[PDB]
């Protein structure tokens, strides 16, 4: 499937429900890295800074809420191609040292998914417009 | 009396921020962003220079609209953490890190962006109350001038 | 005036206002109300859409209209292209009818009243006179409203 | 038209992508897409919208056209419930394509496969028999007298 | 400009968006929310009075005595002789503080927003602009108000 | 000044007098029988108020005179279970008396008498207690600094 | 000191691990857990604690001095939203403490970096802004008049 | 007496009576107010903590020590050595006084219509007696609590 | 981690909630071990006597009765511990001759802590306290 027009307008408006205003931000970022390193527990040797080991401490806590507010950043911009990429750029230079394989890109794509469908409901999650949208977004962040 | 940010302070900041930030599109937020930022460029006049790297100078390039987007996308994140401040506590340390190293950044220029904060949000936000407000982005400021100059 | 800090507060207090289903009736009702309380003149230049009777399906038909225009106008005020093309377009409807100017005036007034009789004490007056002149200027090209 | 219960639906999933706190951006995005899916279908149409320069669907002469078409159909669908005020507003409507020459009723049915196939990917659980029972009545009212 | 009836109308609005009680004190403190939301540097001119704290006791007692004054003025609407020397003696506070007159005017538009707000949408604007304009014409002499 | 309950009951009775709803010239009627009573109590105060032509009562500066003083113990009123603004309110109106020399603590005395002895007629169920609790402290705080 | 929504949650926080049903073994396990670290950031405030046995912090007396510590604390913390009466309580506990020769103004500003440390090891989701808000005030209150 | 096991009761039933927040106030307020209508001679005691006005801060922090200090006490009544050395400490504050010892029995007397007046039916009037007596005879030192 | 006495209190406290009074005790013991068969299925032919193949039998929610029991008994021991080793010892002696790996101590560690958080939210759930104190528990039972 393609990231077109229309699948951009869906993942903006399911974003911001599953996202929110503040007040639900810290368990949908927590559902979403215990779904990370549960799969993948390999990859938590990567956030030793950030305490990687348990997030359930502040520090990660923190890290959780960077990461989210950079999808926030990327899904508000899915139609200013111009400025989403000078974005998906910068975020790119934030990981181009730490060595970030395309599976675990794709690993993290899979939580996010499960994390917003599980907050807006099997119901209605559009699979389709995510998957190709997210891709879209992490292939930026890999340079491409 | 007290210029504490207290926890019905944090209430009305997220209330007079929400009414105003765009869940969906960044058209909003980048207005009020450039909007500060052309506020505080022109009551300090060497600030600009300290964003050359995001062409600081052109408001509208593709790079400075980044910049801004990632500004709001920091305060956005602050004010929704004054609900759980430990964790703001270590955001705000990150944040910390972010402006030091960095020449000229110092308490000086926040003071100087609270004051644009504070002629901007009247503009855009509706119901917007100043005092509330500026305790709380003070307080948000205070953890991320910690490592400055005055 | 009508800076873009202006319109983004106009758009924010008119979704507000104007809210959905049958309240836009309600607040399309109001808006004329007030248009023709202000103005009783100004109601017999609406024959066309039989003002005589408000309730009638030809004036609410009206109404639906010209709020409908409203928040199109007031939903493209951060795009000058897309806005003035739509202005110059009412402009060419409300041209031929050879409408006072004076009665621009009194529209706003009515709407500033119902949009803050609806919004509540934090309805920007100023933003929303600032705003509302440069709507009046696309559609009547008048400088009364400069 | 539509019964209060099937007209509920449609107002409801249309707010969802549509109201006044959705900025005309996305509003034109909507546009583009609908009407260069009609010109696929019926690439004769087209031509049709040559006074709001379609040769560059990124003017703000069309933008501002597209912005203009789901404002009306934006106000049919809000007026469902008010069967009075909803012929009144289609007669009116209609009035304003029977006057533009070349307008064939079947272009109106071409619109509907249209809206019917992209309305699915914007809105949640989208409706297709709910928007179908007001659409078509819609439709019928707008087109009607067109040859 | 302010006929006999646009009067009877703004003090019969004035009465219901005033209120009692504590009502009071909040369309005050809306009403001073407005007026430096609209114009910050306003702000101070009021130093004496401890704007720099809206909540302090102080700024409440200037608010309280601001809406005292606002609301015997329009009491006194149908009466020229007791008003005009109201009017008169307001001036004759306000004068030795040289206020720039164009203040009169943001503190009109806060007026009309914050007692529109709370009457609601049949609030009558044009025939509150008409009298606010004799009162502010009557404390300011400045016929920026004729 | 006083209690909750007594201020409540106090500014309950007063609004039934006094409030937006009530034009000026009921106003000033309450307030040159008030001044007229006060005269009576102490002729020698009179003269105080040749400024506002207390030489005729019925003129436009007299009554502009009674209304913004009963809107001053308007002010007070409202404003009884608000201590800390109604001591700022009232340090306002006592600086402003004593500014005008001749004025003595016992007109402001005299003046408790003249609101206990008027109000009755004017109020349903006037509580003398619950005001003479409460029109005394505030009495006290406007009279503070006279002689 | 601080205000009632700030207080309420301070408060809350503080009955989630001491109250009435809370065993006396338990509390001086954090009284000793809060001195030993006030003692490892000023430790020539230890001598201060000599009446109290505090070479023997499992002595009868000194678990009985930090039970009556963290009693003070449980005090002022629920008087938070009784300002008079907290700061009576306040003035007590300062009387209590400048009378003890050797107490310096800045071992409470340890004890208050010693509480910061230690509460969120204890409370469930510990709000520092919260509580610095109302234990700052509490803290210099009690240290008034300490050199 | 005052077994372990009554000790255990009565700490039980004292936390649900003591409760939290402003209960505890009230708790203390009625605690006193007993103490003062069954031997009006001892309020004139406590001249030192304003007891002529009980909703003063005064007396209010002085209800707020003695309470917490039932609750210190009743806390360490597992543990001997704590409770003791704690009651040592209540005594040497209480001693300097000249205390008459009757008045620590009215004290227990209105603790207890308290308690249970709190606590309900199923309050141990036995068993409060039995370690009220151990309290009143840490801080006295007199026998008369034997 | 070290399991110090300030995160004893706090094992205790979140322990009290989690376990609870009675009703939710069912629920809670099921959710733990649902987790362990799920992970290491291997590990039910040890429960052969107590129906380890169902879970959902009065004879296994006996069992997982019992495991509760022991848990509550060292946790509510945290704070007394010449107590508390005495009951280590026992549980020991429970265990002793069936032959359980480190790695299977380490899954019920696991199933646990799920079961807490699960119990009272990943809001509050203290991590660091919660894995020092239980393996000083599971040490405790293994001899040491
Ligand atoms: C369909 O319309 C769109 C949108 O344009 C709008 O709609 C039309 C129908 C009209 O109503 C227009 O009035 C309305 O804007 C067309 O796309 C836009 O087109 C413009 C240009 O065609 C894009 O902006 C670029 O254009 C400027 C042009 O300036 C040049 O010419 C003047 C004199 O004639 C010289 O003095 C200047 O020095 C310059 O040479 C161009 O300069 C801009 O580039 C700047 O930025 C670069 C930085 O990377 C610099 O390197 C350059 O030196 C320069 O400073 C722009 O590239 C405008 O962005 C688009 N809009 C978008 C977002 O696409 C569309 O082309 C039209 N369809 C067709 C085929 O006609
Ligand atoms: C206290 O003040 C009040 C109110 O006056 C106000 O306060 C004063 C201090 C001044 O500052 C005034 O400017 C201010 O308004 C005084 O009572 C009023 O007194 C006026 C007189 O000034 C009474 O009105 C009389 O005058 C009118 C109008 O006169 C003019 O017009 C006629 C033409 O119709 C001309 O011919 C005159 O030359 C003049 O320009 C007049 O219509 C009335 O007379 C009618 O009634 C008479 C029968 O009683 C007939 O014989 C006449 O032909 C005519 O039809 C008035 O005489 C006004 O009614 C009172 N107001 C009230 C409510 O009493 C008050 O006198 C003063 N007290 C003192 C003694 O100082
Ligand atoms: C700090 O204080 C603590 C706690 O003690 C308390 O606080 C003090 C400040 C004082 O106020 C004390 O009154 C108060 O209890 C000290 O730890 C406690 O210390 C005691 C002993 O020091 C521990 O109990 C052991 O002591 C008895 C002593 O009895 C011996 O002496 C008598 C004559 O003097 C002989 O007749 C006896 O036959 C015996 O030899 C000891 O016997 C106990 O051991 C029994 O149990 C063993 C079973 O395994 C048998 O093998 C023995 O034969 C015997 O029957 C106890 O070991 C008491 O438990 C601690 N409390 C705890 C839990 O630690 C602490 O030492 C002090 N700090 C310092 C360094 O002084
Ligand atoms: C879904 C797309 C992702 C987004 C939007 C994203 C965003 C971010 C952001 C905003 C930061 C903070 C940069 C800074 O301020 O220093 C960050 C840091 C980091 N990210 Fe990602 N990230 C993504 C995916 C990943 C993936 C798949 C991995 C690898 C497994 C990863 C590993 C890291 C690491 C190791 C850091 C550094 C943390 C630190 O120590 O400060 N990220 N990421
Ligand atoms: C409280 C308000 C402020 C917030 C929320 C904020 C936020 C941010 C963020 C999120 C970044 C980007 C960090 C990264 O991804 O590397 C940033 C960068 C920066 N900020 Fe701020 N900032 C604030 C105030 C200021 C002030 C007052 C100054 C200066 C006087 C300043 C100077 C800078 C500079 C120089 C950069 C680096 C820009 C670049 O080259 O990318 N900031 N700020
Ligand atoms: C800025 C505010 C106004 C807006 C947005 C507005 C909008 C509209 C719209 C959308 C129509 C229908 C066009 C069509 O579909 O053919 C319309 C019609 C009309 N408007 Fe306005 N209008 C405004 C102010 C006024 C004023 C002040 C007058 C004058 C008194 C006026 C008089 C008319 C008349 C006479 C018609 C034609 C009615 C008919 O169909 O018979 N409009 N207006
Ligand atoms: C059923 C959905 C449709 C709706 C709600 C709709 C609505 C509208 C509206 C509101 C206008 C502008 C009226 C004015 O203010 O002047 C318009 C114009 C127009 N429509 Fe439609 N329309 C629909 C379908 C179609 C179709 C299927 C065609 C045919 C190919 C068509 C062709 C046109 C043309 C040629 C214009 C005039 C453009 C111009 O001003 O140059 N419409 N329509
Ligand atoms: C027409 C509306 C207004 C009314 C009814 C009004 C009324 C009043 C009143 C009753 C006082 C108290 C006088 C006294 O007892 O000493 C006052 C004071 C004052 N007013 Fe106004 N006022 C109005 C507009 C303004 C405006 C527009 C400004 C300027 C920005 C202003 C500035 C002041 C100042 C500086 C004071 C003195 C405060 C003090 O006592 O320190 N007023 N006004
Ligand atoms: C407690 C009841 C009283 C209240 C609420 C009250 C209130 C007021 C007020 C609001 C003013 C006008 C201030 C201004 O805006 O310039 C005023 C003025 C005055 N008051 Fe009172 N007052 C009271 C009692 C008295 C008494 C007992 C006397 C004494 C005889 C008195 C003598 C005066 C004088 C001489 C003026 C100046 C009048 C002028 O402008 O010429 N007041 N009073
Ligand atoms: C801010 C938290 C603190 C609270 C709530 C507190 C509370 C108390 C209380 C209730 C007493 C017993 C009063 C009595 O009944 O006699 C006490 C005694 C004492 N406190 Fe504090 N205190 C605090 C901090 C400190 C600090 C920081 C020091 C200094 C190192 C200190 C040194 C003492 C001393 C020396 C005694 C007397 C011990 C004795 O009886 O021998 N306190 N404190
Ligand atoms: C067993 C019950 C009692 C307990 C737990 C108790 C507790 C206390 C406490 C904690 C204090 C404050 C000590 C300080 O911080 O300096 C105190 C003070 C005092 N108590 Fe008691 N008390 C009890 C019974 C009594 C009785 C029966 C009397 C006698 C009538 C009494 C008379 C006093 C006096 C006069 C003070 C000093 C008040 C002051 O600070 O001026 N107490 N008591
Ligand atoms: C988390 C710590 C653990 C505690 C507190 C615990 C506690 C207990 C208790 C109380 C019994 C019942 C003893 C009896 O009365 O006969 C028991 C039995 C048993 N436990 Fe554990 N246990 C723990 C971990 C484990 C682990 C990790 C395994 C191995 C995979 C295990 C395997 C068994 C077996 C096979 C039985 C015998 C059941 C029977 O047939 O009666 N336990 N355990
Ligand atoms: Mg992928
Ligand atoms: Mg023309
Ligand atoms: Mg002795
Ligand atoms: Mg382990």
């Amino acid at each position: 499937s393609e990231c077109g027009p229309l699948q951009r307008l869906k993942v903006k408006r399911q974003w911001a429900e599953a996202y929110g205003s503040g007040n639900g931000r810290e368990e949908f970022g927590h559902f979403i890295w215990a779904n990370v390193f549960k799969v993948a527990p390999s990859a938590r040797d990567m956030f030793k800074r950030v305490r990687g080991d348990n997030i359930y401490t502040p520090a990660f806590r923190a890290h959780a809420t960077r990461v989210l507010g950079g999808l926030d950043m990327c899904v508000a911009l899915l139609d200013d191609e111009s400025v989403l990429n000078t974005q998906l750029a910068h975020l790119a230079s934030q990981h181009s040292s730490r060595g970030v394989s395309a599976e675990q890109y794709n690993v993290v794509e899979h939580a996010v998914m499960m994390g917003v469908e599980h907050e807006i409901g099997q119901n209605v999650f559009d699979k389709d417009a995510w998957q190709a949208c997210l891709d879209v977004i992490t292939s930026g962040i890999q340079g491409n | 009396s007290s210029n504490s940010c207290t926890t019905e302070d944090r209430r009305e900041m997220q209330l007079m921020w929400a009414n105003v930030w765009s869940a969906q599109f960044t058209g909003r937020r980048l207005a009020i962003a450039q909007a500060v930022f052309k506020d505080l460029f022109a009551h300090v006049p060497d600030a600009v220079g300290l964003f050359d790297r995001v062409h600081g100078t052109e408001i509208d390039s593709s790079e400075f609209k980044a910049h801004c987007i990632r500004v709001v996308n920091g305060l956005d994140s602050a004010i929704g953490l004054l609900s759980d401040p430990s964790t703001l506590n270590e955001q705000l340390s990150h944040l910390a890190t972010q402006h030091q190293e960095r020449a000229g950044v110092t308490k000086g220029g926040f003071s100087a962006i609270a004051q644009s904060f504070l002629r901007v949000m009247p503009q855009v936000a509706s119901c917007f109350n100043p005092d509330a407000w500026s305790r709380c982005f003070n307080r948000i400021t205070n953890g991320m001038t910690e490592g400055l100059a005055e | 005036d009508c800076n873009i800090l202006q319109r983004l507060k106009v758009k924010m207090q008119w979704a507000k206002a104007y809210g959905f289903g049958t309240e836009r009736a309600k607040f399309g009702n109001s808006l004329w109300t007030s248009i023709f309380n202000y103005a009783p003149d100004a109601r017999d230049l609406f024959k066309s859409v039989k003002s005589e009777d408000m309730r009638s399906p030809q004036f609410k038909a009206h109404i639906a209209r010209v709020i409908g225009g409203l928040d199109r106008v007031i939903s493209m005020f951060d795009n000058e292209d897309a806005l003035n093309a739509d202005l110059e377009h009412l402009k060419s409807q409300h041209d031929p009818r050879g409408l006072d100017a004076l009665n621009f005036v009194v529209f706003g007034k009515a709407l500033f009243a119902t949009v803050g009789g609806q919004f509540g004490v934090c309805f920007d007056l100023p933003a929303w006179e600032s705003c509302y002149k440069v709507i009046a200027m696309g559609i009547t090209g008048n400088d009364m409203f400069s | 038209f539509c019964s209060e219960a099937d007209a509920t639906i449609v107002i409801k999933q249309w707010n969802q992508i549509y109201n006044a706190g959705i900025g005309a951006k996305s509003r034109w995005t909507m546009g583009n897409e609908i009407f260069s899916s009609l010109f696929k279908l019926k690439p004769e149409s087209e031509v049709l919208f040559n006074n709001v320069n379609v040769a560059n669907m990124s003017s703000g002469a069309f933008h501002a056209h597209t912005v203009r078409v789901l404002s009306g159909l934006d106000m049919g669908i809000n007026y469902l419930n008010d069967a009075g005020t909803l012929t009144s507003l289609t007669a009116h409507l209609a009035a304003q394509h029977v006057a533009r020459t070349g307008l064939k009723a079947v272009y109106f049915d071409a619109m509907g496969k249209v809206l019917m196939t992209v309305l699915p990917s914007l809105i949640d659980n989208f409706n297709p028999d709910a928007w179908r029972n007001c659409l078509l009545p819609l439709k019928n009212a707008i087109a009607k007298g067109l040859p």
